[PDB]
DNA sequence: CGGATGTATATATCTGACACGTGCCTGGAGACTAGGGAGTAATCCCCTTGGCGGTTAAAACGCGGGGGACAGCGCGTACGTGCGTTTAAGCGGTGCTAGAGCTGTCTACGACCAATTGAGCGGCCTCGGCACCGGATTCTCAGGCCTGG
DNA sequence: CCAGGCCTGAGAATCCGGTGCCGAGGCCGCTCAATTGGTCGTAGACAGCTCTAGCACCGCTTAAACGCACGTACGCGCTGTCCCCCGCGTTTTAACCGCCAAGGGGATTACTCCCTAGTCTCCAGGCACGTGTCAGATATATACATCCG
């Protein structure tokens, strides 16, 4: 049957979600993960859903970036593929622990 | 009798505004005359300057209102705009369209 | 009641473009976009008054605060845009 | 209740689209658990923040001008949600 | 004259190692050290009490800027500090 | 008679001075009376806490006097004083010794 | 006058920077990224220079220039 | 006899990391500074407290971007480092668009 | 495993930088007032948390495979290393003067308060620009057949 | 026997006209912050004076820099392999929407008490200056490690 060659499906993908505007991370899961994290800080704290679409907003443009970093050190290393020690690179050359 | 300081100065943004946060935000003991004036033309003239790309940006995608993927436009493609505000994010804006040659076959 | 600039802003954007209109969304980014430039220069022109020993804040404080916040070109048209601003309203 | 192995929640997919919206058009499949971690980081970093201010404000709720005061701390300011 | 932390630091420094002196230029050192920090925390506590329209800086606003500059430990270490030395000076 | 706050709060650094400074900057209308002995125990702690670590450097030195040298072995050294003191350079000081095991044979 | 960074200066930098091995064209691209660096500190110690109404440029000056740029300098008054 | 090529580069190494000394000649750095300046206002004098905080800065830059470079470098397979490598610590760090 | 190149070391030295005594003046401490800001107690009501089910879109699982990472190997050259020569940095002794730094005056600029009024904010309501969509049209994508080579 | 075409099916992206919907943009009422005219105090503009230090210059010394030769380690291109993401189909599951209910805390008001700014007055801690002296940098000789021949 009908088959796409490996990294068309990909540079479409890359298309269309740098054309759209809209959040790729699912609310519910992400507002549970940082009910979490608060609780591990202070017992009994409510949120705001402007807090915590604020915060998705934040962190989808973090990784956003750090992405972007991690594509450049990839293609530095004549590689297509992105691996671990790419983020690693990219996030020792920003300057976070 | 009562001509307001933005007609005096022929501008647009409120330097009486500007000039009660000014005063609000405890930034000197004495606050100039010609300090508001300055700063709302400042203010004034980056608007100005924005929202003139962005609305170049919806005009080329064929639309007639500004919206936040057109601002991010406007900022991701004007050098200083983007050297201005390089370390900001902007809501509903996602990402410049940008793919590495390298990876196109 | 909340104090933005919605107001000015859209009559920037009837003199800029007098055919395009704005969301909701996109006024706020621009309220953010105002107040963030504000503090930015205000900061900057407090700093240079203590640097300098000076009581008070004046026009040259915040041209070299903008020349400082800005970069080349829009510093260049910034002081220009101030300096007549400032020239107007010492004539009127 | 208490909330327990919350970060699963972003799932492979989702890691894959923001990858994408960044550009990579292929990923090894190590990179989703230091994704998680290093996203855990970051939200540990903002919240710790955010927390710290609700705290001194006597408030019981995190508010968004919280979290875009932790981000400018950060220095990752956010436009459109106030301030 | 120049206000310096020279005397201050040396006292810490001889109550800590009483055997190990000190230079002209670590000395500088320490006191544009001490500068800074004392900056950042009272920077960090104006614009704690402007948000939250509190004309007042107090031993709250000065431990939550710790909380916010210092990392972890070391702002633990200086909260416990801090509320000693206010308890003592509240005693006496 | 003349007891001074830095007696009455057991610290050695300038309660006084601290409280004048604070006034001086105009970091907020007014100033409570435990923000001055706290700054002035915070600043006390980071201190000593830094010319420890300088002396034990000193003395694995073996010398009697720090420098800028020893200054910046501990800041660099010492985890929190160097996610605290990071984009900070320091003069005179040099770098930590650091040859991976790549370039080493 | 860009040329007085020498060679054997840059190869000394990048020692004390941990480098085994030079390429050639490194001293070109350090002579341009250190002209980059030293026009925008200048730039900004000649603006805090003017706006004192002065003709000297102090370490003080520089200092708030470094400092503006992200990177403090101990030793020189702070 | 010679040295084969890196024990030298090593020697050098632990020389300039052992020393808290300036690498860069006064007179000339104090010409580069002049020139500089000479673009922004004319009739400009120097101190010399000024020219030495000058000098410090573009040394602790230097050698910080260098360190950047090596990691590149040697991310890339290398021990070498070349221009492309301090392009990308620049591009990651935030000075180059 | 020898040697020369380096680092480190033991000891003299000599030294200039660090530590201590002393005088003075400026900033810190004590006392009293008064006035406004912080803490506390009530109350409202709005937003946030929490339970359900249903349809359903997205995640999860499995699998063939093809494209890419990774290791190995050989070639050429570019960089490291060493030596002779040249260039100018560094020191330091002199001279000059532009300009930093402080002082005195006096005046114009800004703070401050009361009354007035117009501009801007909340609320409301209508309409047209934009999201969505199914038929049509074109645009890249990928395997294939007979002929050119 | 290999390729290299056009072919040509074939999904995907684009265009287009229809319809509908809810948010942008204008109008109205009100209220509260900006404006104005006046007075008072002092911050700064301006002009002088002085003397630190910044600049220009010269000459001597020698230490770092330049140029060149030689060699070998490494960057890079190529090739083979094996494996591990990718694309696609099928099953599962819990995100999501809608609706409702409860209650808890954020916002607001009111009252009271005490904490701090302000002003004056006294006097000792801190800073500049002078001077003694010892930890360390330096010259020089030496034992020790080590990497290349």
């Amino acid at each position: 049957p009908h088959r796409f060659r490996p990294g068309t499906v990909a540079l479409r993908e890359i298309r269309k979600y740098q054309k759209s505007t809209e959040l790729l991370i699912r609310k519910l899961p992400f507002q549970r993960l940082v009910r979490e994290i608060a609780q591990d800080f202070k017992t009994d704290l409510r949120f705001q859903s402007s807090a915590v679409a604020a915060l998705q907003e934040a962190a989808e443009a973090y990784l956003v970036g750090l992405f972007e970093d991690t594509n450049l050190c990839a293609i530095h290393a004549k590689r297509v593929t992105i691996m671990p020690k790419d983020i690693q690179l990219a996030r020792r050359i920003r300057g976070e622990r | 009798k009562s001509v307001s300081k933005s007609m005096k100065a022929g501008l647009q943004f409120p330097v009486g505004r500007i000039t009660r946060f000014l005063k609000k935000g405890r930034y000197a003991q004495r606050l100039g005359g010609g300090a508001p004036v300055y700063m709302a033309a400042v203010l004034e003239y980056l608007a100005a300057e924005v929202l003139e790309l962005a609305g170049n940006a919806a005009r080329d995608n064929k639309k007639s209102r500004i919206i936040p993927r057109h601002l991010l436009l406007a900022i991701r493609n004007d050098e200083e705009l983007g050297k201005l505000l390089s370390g900001v994010t902007i809501a509903h804006g996602g990402v410049l369209p940008n793919i590495n040659s390298v990876l196109l076959p | 009641s909340v104090e933005t600039y919605k107001i000015y802003i859209f009559k920037v954007l009837k003199q800029v473009h007098p055919d395009i209109g704005i969301s909701s969304k996109a006024m706020g980014i621009m309220n953010s976009f105002i107040n963030d430039i504000f503090e930015k220069l205000a900061s900057e022109s407090s700093k240079l008054a203590r640097y300098n020993k000076k009581p008070t804040i004046t026009s040259r404080e915040i041209q070299t605060a903008v020349r400082l916040v800005l970069p080349g070109e829009l510093a260049k048209h910034a002081v220009s845009e101030g300096t007549k601003a400032v020239t107007k309203f010492t004539s009127s | 209740k208490v909330l327990r192995d919350n970060i699963q929640g972003i799932t492979k997919p989702a890691i894959r689209r923001l990858a994408r919206r960044g550009g990579v058009k292929r990923i090894s499949g190590l990179i989703y658990e230091e994704t998680r971690g290093v996203l855990k980081i970051f939200l540990e970093n903002v919240i710790r923040d955010a927390v710290t201010y609700t705290e001194h404000a006597r408030r019981k709720t995190v508010t968004a001008m919280d979290v875009v005061y932790a981000l400018k701390r950060q220095g990752r300011t956010l436009y459109g949600f106030g301030g």
